[PDB]
DNA sequence: AAAAGGCCTGCAGGCAAGTGCACAAACAATACTTAAATA
DNA sequence: TATTTAAGTATTGTTTGTGCACTTGCCTGCAGGCCTTTT
């Protein structure tokens, strides 16, 4: 019986990246419903669960990252390394080209990973993100 | 013990009463107040950095008899170890130390050092430039240790 | 002139000594654990490559590898009587299914043409392969970068190997390199066409970062050639476990990277290295013995002097007061063995094969040696307890080590290797003083161009006008000082022409506006919104 | 929502404009610049200690630095560098990344007789299945167990350049870095840098960083860009090579439409115009009369929107101007 | 003084002004292939 | 019978095109709130 019950044609990892990575990911996920209308509100200084993700722009991930990282750091040397690692490891990707992505021309990016490894990498960073989503 | 009994508001009057006893110029003791208006905002324990940072920019204001006469650097932490009431040299010197640190890149510091052509530009550019041959600060710079070399001795002998 | 061409060439120490005969030790232990994983690496692929009879025999073996570089080059069995042509496909090479199928066919006909010495580029080369080179044929596919390769592409082009399976002269084999995550690779292809690759697969690994079998054991042999002969702060052990966390897929590379560094910002000003082999006592200067009163090490001792040998006589005559007698003292504590590093190598070899234990960090174990937290260290697995006093050690505050070791107290190293590459341009651009020393008037009561357009830069919201910020910047021009630096050259005739003229100084502001915003947008600060209207523009970086 | 538009500017012609970025550029911080440079030119030994480890120098810092890397390259880097091996300067590869047309596969087909033709590698040439990154392959398996001497220097200015910053090339760059008898130094502009490479690139590059800012005003960079000023001085010269019709015409439209910067308000009727055009007898009906007015058009001489309203868009000053200089 | 008929005003009922812009196809000429002329 | 590459083939790369959109005022539509009386 402990094999007619269950396909067993699959040959939420703990994705091998790092802590600067998992906070990336992780706001580079707060803009698949949150736009910037909102953004400046809920994180000033002071369902499109379901749909297809909107598109991010640089320098509003860096501002969410900053504001969400645990004045602490200011350095953007491992920020962006693991920036370029997450974009070869296709989990944030571009929807213009793959090779002048790297320049600040039109340029969106958008994140490919679903809700539940959001989950994983939130609980394993102990970090909680059932805040920033509401309705 | 002065410096152990924290959480003091030095006001106004206070800090320039502080930077009066000891005297300092105008330039400094306007830094001192404006300094330590900063400070309240961004204080941990005040009595720490307000000794340290004062202490610090007074072995720099009269750096024409301190690198001079050795016997004025132990006489300041001696006034102030006793106005302070502290314990011994070795909190003062702790205090003096860090803050040093804390206050050696702020451009205060850097002003001081520059107005008064008393003495930085040498190393600034071996820091942000990035040289090699700059010194990395887990030793003590030649003329700080000559102070203390000096000073220790005289003292002792 | 000619510069705006394309690429057009132009064809035109004791201490160091020591440098190299260690340094090249470092580098040669370096190179021997890497030419270990390497033929680990081969070995393992190679050996997983065949033995596995399959009886089933119509569905070609799958070797996924885990993690996978993608840089892992591959060999093959030379296997007479049967041709082994690789075949590696880039998802550059994948534009389409008919040109992945194009450009795998010429490779692997070039490939038979070199063991062989009007062939249709199509799957007829496949079976008309034996009459047109005699042996059977067996090639393996390596897909060298899978997850940016359009999956439906590949799909459909293993689908369309699978017709090859009707010749039994050819086997064919696959080699996936997946950057990571198996679990993405099985959530875009065709269930039913992995359920044709899971027939015979196998999830071998290839991580240079896997229990650090690798990883703590460079970083042993490290230890090793760093071994009573020098001595690393706590605080730079610490710095290294950092910056190696961030950095997950090549940990030992950048490990390499940074010790070799250190190592020769060391040797590139330490003066202190020609003094841990007796070899050079005579290597000594009266300015190096000097240079050794300011150690630190130096003032704790002769503070601990002062207390302990109350007679002062004793310590002012070993003092300055004698420079042989001073130097003998000094050499007195520079044997000091440091156990540490040979307790350190025991614990690791003890732990390794005594309680054999493999998921932990020699890295932080020795960190906390430094600290003496290595209780609190081998506690983490329970099985040190009856060994936590045979395996002991306190650490011991060795002296005189403030001459031969390497600490980042100065950051010359992590500003170098690890900047803050937005906030330094930022400070030296607003600031621009402390880099920054007839016309030399303005300079002093003016800032440069860069920094004081940066300034009014900051102050600007989302979207800014041209012209507003413009005529902002006007405000902060003095015409006063225009006049003066203009006129200020009469030796040219056309540029004192230029200085006679009455609206002279709102041009010239425009003039070097439409430079600085020029030279602003090749820099990244600013972006041209919408190039053919320039009507307004966005402030892309913020301070923060 | 009246804002400041570049329209309402004090233009400057390309000659004033060149003359005084000329003498500001070359005189505006003289003695700051060659303080900078004569301070830190003392690194240069730094730079050789460095670079005898083959560690890439990418080089940050606002300012250009194409004048100085031409500088700390060509004159004190390769020559001092080659006597020191123990016979030509090591031929300084320079890569003008400003210039848009650098592409991978000229500049690798350079780079192999450059590099050694120890081998007819030439045989190895094919279809454009890429040899550049097979090729290189072959080339750093070769290097692997060669001597270890800086053999080409190659410079990149502007790395960020519209050209070498594609994926492509920069792989293939990285791929090249990768080998170490060669010395490899660069620099950028464009602050996100660090965005460019993955893990995978940088221990390809090894890059190690160091900050140079002179504040340069990017001479030959502002060079390839360009900027609008970089219409109505374009039809200026337009109306200076025409005929005597077209110029009476235009000269009718300029006073009827500067009459009322020249705003549309200030225009005319197109039926009033026609009345106009054929009291004074210059138009015989409409035909020829739009005729006559598209050679404006076709150029994008004049604006027309709607009353029949063409206005020009030209400022009331230029316009005034073209009135008492090139028309009367 | 409060509870029950009746009537007044705060919330928004709403949608065209309107710009961004993310979709598409040839696009201008890439990069390379294959037959010919000369030793 | 082979090095010349010149022309040609196959392919890249990119250009504006729009197709759709989604925004931000607008007074009116509506409805909770104020007036009145009786005990």
């Amino acid at each position: 019986i402990k094999l007619f019950l269950s396909t067993d044609d699959n040959l939420s990892q703990t994705y091998d990246l790092s802590i600067i990575s998992k906070y990336l990911l992780i706001a580079s996920y707060i803009c698949s419903y949150l736009e910037p209308r909102y953004d400046a509100s809920i994180f000033s200084r002071k369902n499109p669960r379901y749909l297809q993700p909107s598109l991010f722009a640089i320098e509003r991930l860096l501002a969410i990252f900053q504001a969400i990282f645990p004045s602490l750091m200011k350095a953007n040397i491992e920020v962006f390394q693991n920036l370029s690692e997450l974009h070869t490891l296709k989990l944030i990707a571009t929807t213009m080209n793959k090779n002048i992505d790297y320049l600040s021309p039109k340029v969106r990016w958008k994140v490919n990973v679903p809700w539940e490894i959001i989950k994983e990498i939130s609980e394993s960073v102990h970090f909680n993100i059932s805040d920033y989503f509401s309705d | 013990s002065l410096l152990v009994k924290k959480y003091c508001k030095m006001t106004t009057e206070e800090i320039i009463r502080l930077c009066n006893d000891f005297e300092l110029p105008r330039e400094v003791a306007y830094k001192i107040v404006d300094e330590y208006n900063i400070n309240a905002s961004r204080l941990v324990c005040p009595w720490q950095l307000v000794c340290g940072l004062v202490l610090n920019c007074t072995f720099i204001v009269f750096n024409e008899r301190r690198r001079k006469d050795p016997r004025i650097d132990h006489f300041i932490v001696s006034k102030m170890c006793s106005l302070m009431l502290t314990s011994k040299v070795d909190d003062v010197i702790e205090c003096v130390k860090l803050v040093k640190e804390l206050i050696i890149g702020e451009k205060w510091f850097r002003d001081l050092q520059i107005r008064y052509d008393d003495f930085r530009y040498d190393e600034i550019i071996f820091r942000k430039l990035g040289s090699m041959l700059q010194t990395t600060n887990i030793l003590v710079t030649d003329d700080q240790y000559n102070i203390w070399k000096k000073r220790i001795e005289m003292d002792l002998a | 002139a000619d510069a705006q061409r394309s690429h057009y060439t132009v064809y035109p120490e004791k201490r160091w000594e020591l440098y190299h005969q260690l340094h090249s030790h470092f580098h040669d232990q370096v190179d021997h654990i890497i030419d270990n994983i390497e033929a680990d690496l081969k070995a393992e692929i190679s050996d997983l490559l065949y033995s596995e009879t399959t009886q089933k025999r119509r569905c070609f073996n799958t070797i996924f590898l885990l993690g996978s570089d993608s840089t892992t080059k591959i060999e093959l069995k030379d296997e007479s009587s049967r041709y082994n042509v690789l075949i590696e496909l880039t998802p550059k090479e994948s534009p389409n299914v008919r040109m992945m199928l194009r450009r795998s066919m010429y490779k692997l006909y070039s490939a038979a043409d070199a063991e062989e010495h009007d062939v249709s580029y199509d799957l007829s080369l496949v079976e008309n392969f034996k009459r047109l080179f005699g042996k059977d044929l067996a090639m393996v596919f390596n897909f060298k970068d899978v997850d940016s390769i359009n999956f439906n592409t590949l799909d459909n082009f293993i689908i369309l190997l699978k017709s090859a399976f009707k010749y039994d002269h050819v086997k064919i084999s696959l080699i996936f390199n997946i950057n990571t995550n198996l679990s993405n690779i099985e959530k875009n292809l065709r269930q039913s066409t992995i359920r044709l690759l899971k027939r015979n697969y196998h999830k071998l690994d290839v991580s240079s970062n896997k229990g650090f079998k690798y990883g703590n054991q460079i970083f042993q042999s490290f230890l090793d050639t760093v071994d009573g002969k020098l001595n690393l702060s706590d605080r730079f052990v610490e710095f290294i476990l950092s910056k190696m966390a961030n950095n997950t897929n090549h940990n030992l590379q950048l490990l390499t990277k940074m010790l070799d560094y250190s190592l020769m910002s060391y040797f590139f000003q330490n003066a202190f290295s020609v003094f841990i082999d007796p070899v050079n006592v005579d290597f000594l200067n009266d300015d190096y013995l000097k240079i050794l009163s300011r150690c630190p090490t130096f003032m704790f001792f002769v503070e601990g002097l002062i207390k302990q040998h109350a007679p002062a006589d004793e310590i002012l005559s070993l003092l300055t007061n004698k420079n042989r007698g001073l130097e003998e003292f000094f050499v007195e504590f520079l044997v000091r063995e440091n156990p540490i590093n040979g307790h350190a190598k025991f614990v690791a070899r003890f732990l390794e094969e005594e309680l054999n234990i493999t998921n932990f960090n020699l890295i932080e174990l020795y960190h906390n040696l430094l600290i003496g937290k290595l209780d609190s260290y081998l506690d983490r697995w329970s099985a040190c307890k009856e060994y936590k006093d045979r395996l002991h050690f306190e650490p011991i505050d060795t002296i005189f080590q403030e001459l031969f070791t390497l600490d980042n107290r100065s950051g010359l190293l992590t500003q170098s290797i690890f900047p803050s590459y937005k906030s330094n341009i930022e400070d030296n651009l607003l600031s621009w003083e402390q880099v920054l020393p007839l016309s030399g008037d303005l300079d002093k009561i003016m800032a440069p161009v860069l920094g004081q357009l940066f300034k009014l830069y900051r102050e600007a919201n989302m979207t800014i006008n041209i012209y507003d910020f413009y005529i902002a910047f006007r405000e902060t021009l003095p015409k006063e000082e225009i006049l003066n630096f203009i006129r200020k050259d009469p030796s040219n005739t056309k540029l004192l022409e230029l200085a006679e003229t009455p609206d002279a100084f709102d041009k010239v502001a425009l003039i070097l506006f439409m430079q600085a915003i020029f030279a602003f947008e090749n820099m990244g600060l600013i972006k041209f919104q919408s190039t053919k209207s320039y009507d307004l523009v966005e402030k892309c970086v913020w301070r923060g | 929502k009246s804002r400041h538009t570049m329209s309402m500017a004090p233009d400057v012609t390309r000659e004033e404009f060149s003359l005084v970025s000329n003498f500001f550029n070359e005189n505006f911080q003289k003695r700051p610049r060659q303080k900078l440079f004569e301070i830190q030119k003392k690194m240069f030994p730094q730079y050789w200690f460095e670079l005898t480890q083959g560690f890439s120098l990418l080089f940050y810092g606002v300012g250009s630095k194409r004048n100085f890397l031409e500088e700390f390259a060509i004159d004190y880097l390769s020559p001092k560098i080659a006597y020191s091996q123990l016979v030509n300067s090591i031929p300084c590869l320079i890569l003008n990344g400003y210039n848009p047309s650098c592409n991978y596969r000229d500049v690798f087909k350079e780079i192999t007789d450059l590099l050694v033709p120890a081998e007819l590698t030439r045989s190895e040439t094919k279809y454009w299945g890429n040899h550049v990154i097979l090729q290189i392959q072959k080339m750093i398996d070769f290097y692997k167990n060669q001597p270890l001497d800086i053999k080409l220097i190659l410079v990149v200015h502007n790395l960020d350049g519209p050209s070498i910053r594609k994926n492509t090339f920069q792989t293939m760059l990285s791929f090249l870095s990768v080998i170490r008898q060669i010395a490899i130094v660069a620099s950028t502009d464009h602050i996100y840098a660090p965005l460019l490479w993955d893990n995978m690139k940088a221990q390809n590059y090894n890059f190690v960083f160091h900050d140079i800012s002179n504040f340069e005003p990017s001479t030959v960079e502002s060079t390839f860009q360009d900027v609008m000023k970089m219409g109505a001085e374009g039809a200026k010269y337009v109306l200076q090579s025409l005929t005597v019709n077209s110029k009476k015409m235009y000269k009718l439209l300029i006073e009827t439409q500067m009459q009322n910067r020249g705003t549309q308000r200030t225009g005319v009727e197109l039926k009033l115009f026609n009345h106009l055009c054929a009291a004074d007898f210059i138009a015989s009906n409409e035909i020829a009369l739009r005729s006559m007015l598209r050679e404006f058009i076709e150029h994008k001489m004049a604006n027309i929107t709607k009353m029949e309203i063409i206005w020009v868009p030209y400022t009331y000053a230029e316009l005034e101007k073209l009135l008492k200089t090139v028309l009367n």
